[PDB]
């Protein structure tokens, strides 16, 4: 009973840490993509206004 | 009105309550008196015992809580929840006049076991009841004891000796 | 009329408006009326005004029917909704539109009362459940969180709390009533309909109202619904009245705002959330308060519901909301599976303020049972089946958890007298399974009145107006104590003689199954 | 002279851009718009420049009904707030405006909210123990007069209760003006604190008040939560420098200051760091912390609380906050769930003054041995949780039965939490705090059971409770004997 | 060099405010090259250059006794040895709380003294043998 | 009455953008391009407006061999699927095109 009570908590924190490390890697990648979007410039958009 | 009342925060309040007590007394439905108290706390004119006694008089004398009826309305639970409001929320304690209105209400409503609780509560608080009212209380008690109306009938109905969800009325 | 601009582009719930040739100023956090069709008009809120004249907007209505070439109009006013007594007894779109079944405008965005406008709560709020009204009291104004896993009895506590007020509010004056509001964020429309029918059946609808933001509804509208329920509550708050408010649920409000944030490419944070979800919830839960006598002494109590995952109060949202609310009620799925219902864990539950509001009659009983359960929790775990024991602590604990096993709201008078017996040992000889029948036979039936013993003077159960004396004097007062002890001693003696004897004598299987049927029926009705 | 005027450009949240025709003022200059347009007064500090003829600026009050062409006026200075004895016994907003509805504050001068920290020549760190009377706080992490304190704990662990107990012990008998910054915490708690002090005559308005209150609570926007701490530091640095007086600085709490600066950096558009905090977190925290020092003029005894979301110490904000403080008090949740209150984790906690040079040798050696015993109890938990106490050596289970006694004795009731534990609060003096631990450490008291140490104060109170429990147990045995004879 | 973690937070702050792209744990990526530039300047100079020297004892804070963080691994990669201080041992009594299993030195006898060579070579054997036995609660 | 026509302007995987000359259709509105170009019939539903004349549309089949600025017919509504007794005992894809080879389906009405 005790071993099971520890095993469920261990599996839970294992999956918690797994999901948090996945979310973290995702937010790193999205931060970098966003920084690159900021690095890229806007164009001119020249057209007739009259 | 030389005495000055204060709030918990220390601010000043105004004891000028007369124009509100008059609006309470002019009412003919005792829920409007609480609507007055709602319009009265907003004016920073917190109620006095002389106002709660007007409210109790108004609940006792009014015919109904509202022009339209209400299911389950009791003139007593109002006149006792307002006394819980007196004792607990505001610190004021009721008096012989307050319990007098309560006892008159219980005499009018015909309840006598709770009237006896009100008598013993008066005596525990040093309040003297009105003999004209305790006599009517004991009279109603004797009447209900004679005619068997001291309890309802469904209590005195013989219970099912056999256990069954539909026999116990559940 | 105005024609401030036109819908440049749309991305799900969020949209972008481009100005017209004659660019005109529009204020901030204002509602805009998008001319969808010849008669239909959507509704959408500004959130940022940019350098190029472009305006970011959250849409709320007819998002499928919005296009790009459509025009846009400005109201020049905050996002407002109607409010008053007329709104009671209705279910509405958060934008005021009524949802059918089978003048005063209030501001949706508003600041909370300051410390001087607020007050420490003084009067209690009865949820109809003995665990709560005994040991986790709730003042009128004390916002308290309800935690637990999915399908555990969180919504049912709120529903029973709403249904309990109907019996009282009709009796007492209207100034001391407790009106109510129930916001349903992300819940099923089926469940909302069943709740509407429940309140309609028990006639609680006249003192209640519902705000429906289902899972199929937009994310801006789920973000907006609790603000609208709080806005309907603040009119009764500032008007002296008392009122309850419920949020089912904040986790799905945060999910809707997370949708809006991620669609706006706002920088996320812990557990995908932006970072201003704490401010998002504090705007909502600081509007709950017990107002001051300088402002009318009104109230707005708030019972939000939040879903855990595998009994984990260490979640980010769960601890953000525990960092705001004035308490905690924790329902456990372990106990809900293990029969105890409501599944409150008294260790993980607490009421930080409700001691001041708890009536003395209930305060003393709650103290006694708090000590008793503090001892029971320790004596129950220390043995860990090493050796059983016969002690009044474990006895009264097992006799009390059965009373805590409940199904619907209970009357305050009914709630006390079942617990008083356990605290003073009167409920020691009776058995485990016959405690609910003992309670039903104590309260709804009256053995002394049945068996002729009428030595008691006033103390009985049929009237129920004795509540407002017990609530004011307390059972430990000199006049109520002896009659109480006599009634309970008589009830115990008559029970042990007449009923429990026959029960232990029953051996037929059909009789025992019919008796378990009766005990389950008594568990429901009690 | 004539005042400069600028015109709004764009609005994204509480952040605003303004076009200044002539030239842009320096950073941190305040800028005011009249309440005719927005409906309420609105002061707005500059925080950064985007280009020439433009300035980005945060708002304090809400941006509701704000337009894109509103006239903004250059005040010509930073956000100034009042100072002096007129600021005593008064509640203050982010702007320094009083909100307690009493009357106009009779200030003589106003100081700005942003200020450079003291110089190394001015700084003077004198180490002196601050006897709180709390028993874990005395043994493990003895506070220092003029030093810094950190109460690092999640939601529902008892940092607010520790704060209230420390206030009731120190501030009333402090003889020096205290400051209380509420930064993103409960208005309930601010109300209860104002009433506990108006009742304890600390905010005696008809006499001498020893307190200053400043409150930007959770209802307030992040622009306020980000700039109420500075206003409190101004109020405290005035009494440190001008008055030349010792002061106390209770901050509740800086984690929402951090949250506010993060919520602002998000609107500013700065690229975020790891888990989602602001990039300037370390700089903002150092600019906040190093202002709190004890110079030759006076001393500031700070007590900052900190929140830990999801019960995570590896959170970078607390992880940075540890290095800036003199006494760390790391609270736990499992300890509170185990009935112990205050839910201190002495193995994770730490202090700077905890050296024999400052505290006496016996108090040092006792605390060292207690921490070692508990580190051994923690190592044996990995076995006890699995097999049981019966599978341990006699020495091991004696160490367990003694560390459990130490842990139960560490729990005690406080006068603030009387509502919950249902017991009066005790004030344990240091000399009676050390002898009890020494007796429990040398085996001088092992016949006493474990439960006699739970929620008591002083070995005399222990022996009283043990006598009470022995009496009750014997009375239960005679009672069961009589019930058996009658049965 | 007192804490280099605070110099990596500062370099991250700089680079992110200057709109450099982030990387692992939001660092720009070349903080390894940063500390490499800082620490490869340490050397024992040739006799041609005077036989001078500069020793370096950089310090890095640790969280929950892990050696898996980015900057921690990036600096263990650079520095020769390491003095690992375990909070479990600081809390467990011993001071300095050096963990010998994780603290080594990649120079050895050539640095220390003739009188210390013969003692260190005995203490290494002694501690390697005591590491295998000291787990036993002393019975004999 | 006539029917609306648009022109492709970019293709990235399933995503395609369609410039128009009039009011953009609503979201989830279906846009068909004839089978002669791709080799098979091809439907794309509008998801996400980009400006007053562009319409991002997710594609349900393979967009291979789809040239640029090809004409694209607006269905006038969203994906109308068959319904009825004739539907039973058959298989249908998302667009209601039967794939079981068992001849056509004789339906009366066709709901969105
Ligand atoms: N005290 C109770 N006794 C018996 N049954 C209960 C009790 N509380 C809840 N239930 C049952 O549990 C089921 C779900 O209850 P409820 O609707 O309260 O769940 P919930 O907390 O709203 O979770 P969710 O909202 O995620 O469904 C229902 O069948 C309800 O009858
Ligand atoms: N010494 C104590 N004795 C008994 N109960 C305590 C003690 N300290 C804290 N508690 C309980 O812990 C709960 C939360 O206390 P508190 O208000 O201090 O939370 P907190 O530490 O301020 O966290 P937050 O600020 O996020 O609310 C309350 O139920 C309180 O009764
Ligand atoms: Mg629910
Ligand atoms: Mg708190």
């Amino acid at each position: 009973g005790n071993i099971t009570g520890l095993m469920q908590l261990a599996d839970y924190t294992y999956n918690k840490t797994r999901k948090e490390l996945i979310t973290a890697e995702l937010l790193e990648i999205i931060g970098t993509m966003t920084a690159m979007h900021a690095g890229k410039k806007v164009g001119l958009k020249k057209t007739e206004f009259w | 009105a030389g005495g000055k009342r204060y709030d918990l925060f220390g601010y000043e309040v105004s004891v000028a309550t007369g124009p509100f007590i008059e609006e309470i007394k002019k009412a003919q439905f005792y829920d409007d008196a609480g609507e007055v108290i709602v319009k009265m706390n907003l004016a920073n004119t917190p109620p006095d015992l002389q106002t709660y006694n007007a409210v109790l008089e108004r609940i006792l004398n009014c015919k109904s809580k509202r022009s339209q009826p209400v299911k389950g309305e009791n003139k007593f639970a109002a006149m006792m929840d307002i006394l819980e409001e007196m004792d607990a929320r505001s610190g004021i304690k009721p008096n012989a006049e307050s319990w007098g209105y309560v006892l008159k209400e219980l005499v009018q409503a015909g309840d006598f076991r709770l009237g006896w609780v009100c008598i013993a509560g008066m005596k525990s608080l040093g309040i003297t009841p009105d003999q004209a009212l305790v006599d009517a209380n004991e009279a109603n008690a004797a009447k209900a004891k004679a005619a068997g109306t001291d309890f309802p009938a469904y209590l005195k109905k013989a219970a099912p000796e056999s256990f069954d969800t539909k026999a116990w009325g559940i | 009329k105005q024609k401030i601009g036109f819908v440049h582009g749309i991305d799900g719930t969020i949209a972008t408006i481009a100005p017209a040739a004659s660019k005109v100023t529009v204020p901030y956090n204002t509602v805009l009326e998008i001319a969808v069709s010849a008669t239909n008009i959507a509704n959408a809120l500004v959130f940022n005004l940019e350098k190029d004249g472009s305006i970011g907007v959250i849409l709320l209505d007819n998002i499928s029917e919005v296009r790009s070439g459509q025009d846009v109009y400005a109201t020049g006013s905050l996002l407002k909704i109607p409010v008053g007594f007329h709104m009671l007894g209705k279910i509405i779109n958060p934008l005021g539109k009524e949802i059918p079944t089978g003048t005063k405008l209030g501001l949706v965005e508003e600041m909370a009362p300051n410390i001087v406008s607020r007050q420490p709560v003084n009067y209690n709020l009865l949820t109809g459940y003995k665990v709560i009204d005994t040991l986790i009291p709730v003042g009128r104004g004390q916002r308290e969180l309800i935690l637990g896993d999915r399908q555990t009895g969180k919504t049912s506590i709120a529903l029973s709390t709403i249904l309990n007020q109907t019996k009282v509010n009709n009796e007492i004056l209207s100034k001391n009533n407790v009106l109510s509001v129930y916001v349903s964020i992300g819940q099923r429309c089926s469940n909302v309909a069943r709740i509407h029918r429940l309140l309609t059946e028990y006639d609680a609808m006249k003192y209640c109202t519902i705000v429906a933001a289902t899972a199929a509804d937009p994310a801006g509208l789920q973000y907006l619904a609790p603000y609208a329920g709080t806005t309907l509550g603040e009119e009764f708050r500032n008007s002296g009245r008392h009122i309850l408010l419920v949020y089912d649920d904040l986790s799905k409000q945060a999910v809707s705002y997370r949708q809006i944030s991620l669609l706006l490419r706002r920088p996320p944070g812990r557990e995908a959330y932006p970072g201003d979800v704490f401010y998002l919830h504090s705007r909502l839960l600081e509007r709950s308060a017990m107002m001051s006598p300088q402002k009318g002494s009104g109230s707005l109590t708030s019972l939000p519901i939040v879903e855990t995952l595998s009994n984990d109060v260490t979640a980010y949202i769960v601890t953000n909301v525990i960092s705001i609310t004035d308490g905690q009620i924790y329902l456990d799925a372990k106990l809900f599976t293990g029969g105890q219902r409501p599944a409150v864990n008294i260790g993980l539950s607490v009421s930080r303020v409700g001691s001041s509001a708890q009536n003395k009659a209930m305060k003393k009983v709650g103290g006694a049972l708090k000590m008793l359960m503090g001892e029971y929790r320790k004596m129950a775990g220390e043995q860990t089946s090493g050796s059983q024991n016969v002690s009044p602590v474990m006895i009264r604990g097992a006799r009390c958890l059965q009373l805590f096993n409940q199904k619907g709201p209970s009357y305050f008078m009914d709630a006390i007298v079942a617990l008083y017996a356990v605290t003073n040992g009167y409920m020691d000889d009776v058995k485990l399974q016959y405690s609910k029948f003992y309670e039903f036979l104590l309260l709804n039936k009256d053995l002394p009145v049945l068996y002729g013993q009428v030595n008691n003077k006033y103390f009985y159960m049929y009237n129920k107006n004795l509540n407002y004396f017990i609530r004011y004097f307390g059972l430990n007062h000199e006049i109520l104590e002896p009659e109480l002890k006599k009634y309970i001693e008589i009830h115990t003696n008559l029970f042990l003689d007449n009923y429990q004897s026959r029960m232990n004598e029953l051996k037929s299987d059909e009789d025992l199954v019919q008796l378990k049927n009766l005990l389950y029926a008594c568990k429901r009705t009690v | 002279d004539v005042k400069q005027v600028g015109y709004v450009q764009q609005i994204i949240g509480a952040v605003v851009d303004v076009t200044f025709t002539d030239s842009v003022p320096p950073v941190l200059t305040a800028l005011t718009v009249d309440a005719k347009e927005t409906g309420t007064l609105l002061t707005m500090e500059i925080v950064q420049h985007l280009d020439t003829k433009t300035a980005r600026c945060i708002c304090m009050s809400s941006t509701d009904m704000l337009r894109l062409r509103t006239p903004v006026v250059n005040t010509g200075s930073q956000i100034t707030v009042p100072v002096g004895e007129a600021t005593l016994g008064r509640i203050f907003n982010v702007m320094g405006d009083a909100i307690d509805q009493r009357g106009p504050v009779k200030n003589k001068v106003r100081w700005p909210i942003h200020r450079k920290a003291p110089t190394l020549a001015e700084q003077s760190g004198k180490d002196e123990v601050l006897v709180t009377g709390i028993k874990v706080i005395d043994l493990i992490l003895p506070y220092c007069k003029g030093g810094k304190i950190g109460l690092f704990g999640g939601a529902g662990v008892g940092k607010t209760v520790i704060i209230m107990e420390l206030i009731n012990n120190v501030a009333k008998g402090h003889g020096g003006y205290s400051v209380f910054a509420g930064v993103g915490e409960r208005t309930r708690e601010g109300t209860d604190l104002y009433l506990e002090m108006m009742g304890s005559k600390v905010i005696d308005l008809q006499g001498d008040s020893k307190c200053v209150l400043v409150y930007g609570q959770m209802n307030e926007p992040p622009g306020a939560r980000a700039r109420v701490a500075q206003t409190a530091l101004t109020m405290a640095e005035y009494f440190r420098d001008e008055a030349g007086q010792d002061v106390l600085l209770f901050v509740d709490n800086v984690f929402r200051f951090t949250q506010a600066n993060s919520e602002v950096s998000a609107l500013l558009g700065r690229i975020p760091a790891a888990v989602g905090y602001q990039p300037t977190l370390a700089e903002d925290l150092g600019m906040l912390q190093e202002r709190i020092t004890s110079t030759v003029k006076g001393s500031i005894t700070s007590v900052q609380a900190v929140y830990v979301p999801a019960d995570d110490i590896t959170d970078p904000a607390p992880a940075t906050t540890f290095s800036h403080l003199d006494a760390t008090t790391v609270l736990s949740r499992s300890v509170a769930e185990a009935g112990i209150y205050p839910a201190v984790e002495p193995l994770e906690c730490a202090s700077r003054i905890m050296d024999p040079d400052a505290i006496d040798v016996n108090h040092y050696n006792v605390a060292m041995d207690i921490v070692e015993m508990l580190t051994k109890y923690k190592e044996l938990q990995d076995i006890i949780a699995v097999l049981g106490i019966d599978e341990l050596s006699e020495e091991d289970k004696l160490i367990v039965d003694r560390a459990r006694k130490v842990a139960k004795f560490m729990s005690q009731p406080f006068a603030v939490a009387e509502v919950f534990t249902g017991m009066k609060g005790y004030y344990v003096q240091l000399e009676d705090c050390v002898s009890d631990f020494g007796s429990l450490l040398m085996g001088q008291c092992d016949n006493i059971p474990e439960m006699a140490f739970y929620m008591v104060g002083g070995l005399d109170s222990v022996k009283e409770k043990a006598a009470k429990m022995a009496a009750e147990a014997a009375a239960m045995r005679e009672r069961a004997r009589k019930a058996a004879e009658a049965k």
